[PDB]
């Protein structure tokens, strides 16, 4: 098994910095004419130098976060814009993070400190996610990528061993009770002799119940084994060509003249439909150009919602949540057992203490211990949550939920469903809440009931063993941060990031100007006049 | 150059595969293996014009009925084959082959081909049919079927001897031209 499709730092960062964009918003043309091009670029250049002022930047973020119009979406976006702009100055970026974290600790000490860093609704929260991502890229590439890819390929291999409905998405092998194919459909495995006419034959293990598209997907995974998704061609551009005897010439598809149509239903064409036998030569050739569809089980569209009773409380548990029948639970528990080796390996690597712990993890956990100490927080559970809502529930969980942040792969609805159960188990391992179990309890808790206590002990010993080792100084950390800045060549969209940052300055100009004029040190530094010069240069 | 698509349809073991091998390689196969969807190619001159004739062999088995219409799109000429000795294959033209071809291609010409011409006059073949109470298909019997199915031309040929075989594919190209 040679070839792990790791994303290049640029793609890794862009996907993590802008999760709700599909494509980085920083990769576009300014939209400013060539006449205003020298004057605007000079103004943006002066803004980059103004961002290096700690007093300015801190007052800039604080002013924005006090505004009603500046939403959570804005807060996360602005944090990513500052990350790209200050990627070359990671030592300074961390100093800004530290300052903003101290402001956050102070706020939460006077309210409930167990609620700190729970979500991503502030600038400092998103900055921490980006900070962790930057430092941990090598760690993910060097140590966490191997078990994570093993789990991904592991699920893909096991799910492929049984039927999957192309329409509903229901599979024979899954971890979610809602995605389980309750009816056991008639299926037989077939080993196809695959050819790539874009040549030598490659054996591909498929099932007679697979649709032409499902067969094509399984074919491409073997014909492009150690090939990333970007290098792989589009499936719509390729046709499935079945060939027998001396010359075949027959094109198979999901919908054609051969399709089974009875009433308002249309069955999708399978390999069993065309009567394709085991050992049949199937090639991939390029494409040269009402009635409801179904595949294995007909979709059950029920007009289920009735009008509720007056006094009735309904509840999303106890009555609606019927205990999973042993027949279906055994099928889910069998699936859990198959992926156990991969799950255990992944959680062991993430929470490894005998293996070297990244300095970023050590340093930030030492900072959280120091922040709790300065504010008199002795409650260990509060400190546990703080560390949990920095790094496992901020970084790790998202990487498990979505492998597309780290790898260049495609993810099916059932693949996402299985990974979610695994990710929820990882969340329960870091959570301090004790669950008794029973009936309406979540699927992940029922499946990983025998493993969660051991995982909880792994997280407990992870924070403890990190604490016992010599504290990490700023001098020790900013050395790694300096080399992290030098290691990356550039072209992340810093020029466009400065333009997008000015749009927020233009939006809240009068508000920012007051913060820069109310402060005595800011008046002596002339930060207000500096911001005016940039505002005049752009417009 | 003008390429012509040709699809050969008919009942199980009538002689479709044999008819195509005997015309392309000029040799009879002998060994019986039921074909699924074989393809053959031969360049033949008809009326002083070059033609790259594309031959498509189909399965005669009712089990392979599902995959059969995939050969039908963009076809120039059809060849409905029936055994001259087997009267069941002749009856299957009206009941199975003719309505199937017209359902997918209603404007494509059809030529009725009477396979196994050498076995029609053979003494040993008639004795086997006499005991089964069946009579071989004569020329006016087959011609009446070709008129009923709206076929452009009716030809009788034998793959083993090559009699009429060269004319079958020659008249096939002629139907496309007009
Ligand atoms: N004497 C004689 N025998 C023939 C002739 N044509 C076919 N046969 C014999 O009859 C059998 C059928 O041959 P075949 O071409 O495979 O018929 P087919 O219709 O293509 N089979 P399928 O329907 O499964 O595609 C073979 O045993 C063959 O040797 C013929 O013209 N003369
Ligand atoms: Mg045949």
């Amino acid at each position: 098994g040679s070839g792990i499709p790791f994303l290049d730092y640029k793609v890794y960062a862009e996907r993590i910095f802008f999760p709700g964009h599909r494509e980085s918003p920083l990769h576009r043309d300014l939209g400013v004419p060539e006449s205003r091009r020298p004057t605007v670029e000079q103004g943006l250049g002066q803004l980059s130098n103004l961002l290096n002022s700690k007093l300015f930047l801190t007052k800039f973020i604080h002013t924005l976060e006090t505004q009603r119009t500046f939403s959570a979406r804005d807060r996360a976006y602005v944090a990513s814009l500052l990350t790209v702009a200050l990627h070359g100055k990671l030592e300074y970026f961390t100093d800004i993070l530290r300052t903003l974290l101290s402001d956050l600790v102070a706020q939460y000490v006077a309210k409930n400190p167990k609620l700190m860093l729970r979500r991503t609704e502030t600038v400092v929260e998103k900055l921490l996610t980006n900070w962790m991502s930057i430092c941990l890229y090598t760690f993910v590439r060097d140590s966490v990528g191997e078990p994570l890819y093993m789990l991904f390929r592991g699920i893909k291999h096991q799910v492929d061993k049984g039927p999957v409905d192309s329409v509903t998405g229901k599979a024979k092998y899954t971890l979610n009770d809602n995605r389980l194919l309750r009816e056991d459909v008639e299926y037989r495995p077939l080993t196809l002799n695959a050819l790539l006419a874009v040549a030598q034959g490659v054996p591909v293990k498929v099932l007679d119940c697979d649709t032409i598209s499902q067969a094509k997907e399984k074919m491409l995974d073997q014909l492009y084994k150690g090939v990333p998704l970007t290098q792989r061609p589009d499936p719509r551009t390729l046709d499935v060509e079945w060939r027998s005897g001396v010359a075949g010439h027959l094109i198979l598809s999901d919908e054609d003249v051969t399709s089974e149509v009875q009433g308002l239903w249309r069955r999708l064409n399978t390999l069993q439909h065309y009567k394709v036998p085991d050992g049949a030569t199937v090639a991939l050739v390029p494409c040269l150009t009402g009635i409801r569809p179904w595949h294995l089980v007909k979709p059950s569209d029920e007009p289920e919602p009735p009008r509720p009773r007056r006094g009735s409380l309904r509840g999303g548990e106890r009555e609606r949540a019927k205990a999973i029948p042993e027949i279906y639970l055994t099928r889910l528990l069998s699936m859990k057992g198959t992926l156990q080796k991969f799950v255990d390996d992944l959680f062991q690597v993430i929470l490894s203490t005998s293996r070297p712990v990244p300095l970023a993890v050590k340093y930030f956990f030492d900072l959280l211990d120091e922040q709790a100490q300065q504010h008199g927080i002795s409650d260990q559970d509060t400190i546990h949550i703080w560390k949990t809502n920095s790094l496992p529930l901020r970084f790790w969980i998202n990487i498990i939920k979505n492998p597309q942040f780290v790898f260049d792969v495609q993810t099916s609805d059932n693949m996402d469903a299985v990974l979610l159960v695994i990710a929820q188990t990882f969340m329960d391992a870091c959570t301090l809440a004790d669950h008794k179990l029973g009936r309406d309890s979540p699927i992940n808790k029922l499946l990983y009931a025998r493993d969660i206590p051991r995982y909880k002990r792994m997280v407990e010993r992870y924070y403890a063993d990190i604490r016992q080792t010599v504290p990490a100084s700023d001098q020790e950390m900013n050395s790694v941060l300096a080399e992290l800045s030098w290691n990356y060549s550039g072209d992340l969209g810093a020029r466009v990031a400065l333009h997008e940052l000015y749009k927020y300055i233009n939006k809240y100009y009068d508000q920012i100007i007051t913060a820069l004029e109310e402060d005595g040190t800011a008046q002596k530094m002339q930060l207000g006049y500096r911001l005016q010069q940039i505002a005049a240069a752009v417009e | 150059m003008q390429a012509i698509k040709c699809v050969v349809v008919g009942d199980g073991a009538v002689g479709k595969t044999c008819l195509l091998i005997s015309y392309t390689t000029n040799a009879f196969p002998g060994e019986y293996i039921p074909t699924v969807f074989d393809n053959y190619s031969a360049n033949v001159m008809v009326d002083g014009k070059p033609v790259n004739l594309g031959l498509w062999d189909t399965a005669g088995q009712e089990d392979y009925d599902r995959l059969r219409p995939l050969s039908y799109p963009q076809t120039d000429v059809f060849l409905i084959c029936f055994s001259l000795v087997s009267p069941a294959s002749f009856e299957n033209v009206r009941a199975k082959w003719y309505p199937e071809v017209r359902h997918h291609c209603p404007n494509t010409p059809i030529i009725l081909v009477g396979t196994k011409l050498d076995l029609r006059d053979d003494k040993d073949t008639i004795e086997k049919l006499k005991e089964k109470k069946l009579t071989p298909i004569t020329y006016p019997q087959g011609l009446a079927m070709a008129k009923e199915i709206g076929a452009v031309k009716y030809l009788e040929c034998s793959a083993l001897t090559q009699r009429g075989l060269k004319t079958v594919f020659d008249e096939a190209i002629r139907a496309v031209l007009k």
